[PDB]
């Protein structure tokens, strides 16, 4: 979507515990929280991602080597043919995977962001200003026992 | 033409006697026999690396 | 996502200058306006991307024919055997390559002009009926020299 660098700009550094998360403004605490299920999902399905191009490839032994005398040249071309008949397809479906599923991958943070951004915006109602930057002022700035409980997405009225 | 400056030449030749059979070897002149030989099992299929690096 | 041909069904001819941008009824030029970084940014990566399918195909030399005596049958298939493989690898590769990325392609204008509808509603809020079109009734229909600060997303109140 157009959450990352589209209306939530930068980024933030400090949040050394997680990939996704809040900062809040009240009264208190101005720290930031990690959304753990909005990351450990993210981890779960990208080590899942990573470890699956890795392992997919089985491949059995095989000693490439040929030597061919010199009244075997077609033989040697031939072969030659063969090794550089692969290198050119594992080098292109490689240069592009990796080109592919990387764009693939920063997307992933889009659709997870917008989702939580729009997990506490389709909750919390006409209770703030819908600031355009990705950020929320609040009516009744709550204090550290109910923003940790946003976190969970629960509110009231 | 000599080579190792030799004019003569010695063509070099192999089989691999199969478990049990008999390799019979006759002749009336120009034979290098043969006097050590090899027992071997060949395993599954490999091949040569040429190179400098330490083992 | 919903925006190209959902909910604003057809598109429009009059763009000779770009592919994203807008359409404004209000007291003047009643003309459309090219969004000069939704769109240069756009043709930006999409060159990028085919310069990447054309060019991350480096080939070396290669004579593909081998000539086979009629004692060399079995070469001769075995070599036959390896140009159907490659023609059937690259053959099959390619035109899902194209199909896909084709789709991945359309998305990519659905994402920008969502973004780019959702760069005006999410900044003009309140000051507009949001009709399902994709087009909003100024509430004070702005000459030239406020429509034109919209490109830029600029507002008051």
């Amino acid at each position: 979507f157009g959450a990352i660098a589209g209306f939530i700009e930068g980024g933030w550094t400090g949040m050394m515990d997680g990939w996704y998360g809040y900062h809040h403004q009240n009264e208190q605490g101005s720290g930031y929280a990690a959304d753990q299920k909005s990351t450990q999902n993210a981890i779960n399905g990208i080590t899942n991602k990573v470890n699956s191009v890795i392992e997919k490839m089985n491949t059995q032994f095989t000693a490439v080597g040929k030597e061919f005398n010199k009244l075997e040249k077609r033989m040697e071309n031939l072969n030659k043919k063969v090794d550089d008949g692969f290198m050119d397809i594992w080098t292109y479906n490689a240069e592009l995977l990796v080109l592919l599923e990387n764009e693939r991958t920063l997307d992933f943070h889009d659709s997870n962001v917008k989702n939580l951004y729009e997990k506490v915006k389709n909750q919390l109602r006409n209770n703030a200003k819908e600031l355009g930057n990705g950020c929320f002022e609040f009516y009744h700035k709550c204090d550290n026992e109910c923003m940790e409980s946003v976190k969970n997405g629960t509110y009231d009225y | 033409p000599k080579v190792r400056d030799q004019s003569g030449r010695m063509n070099y030749y192999w089989t691999l006697l199969e478990p049990g059979d008999t390799i019979i070897f006759e002749a009336t002149g120009n034979l290098i026999a043969p006097w050590y030989a090899f027992a071997l099992s060949r395993g599954p299929g490999s091949g040569i690396i040429t190179s400098n690096a330490p083992l």
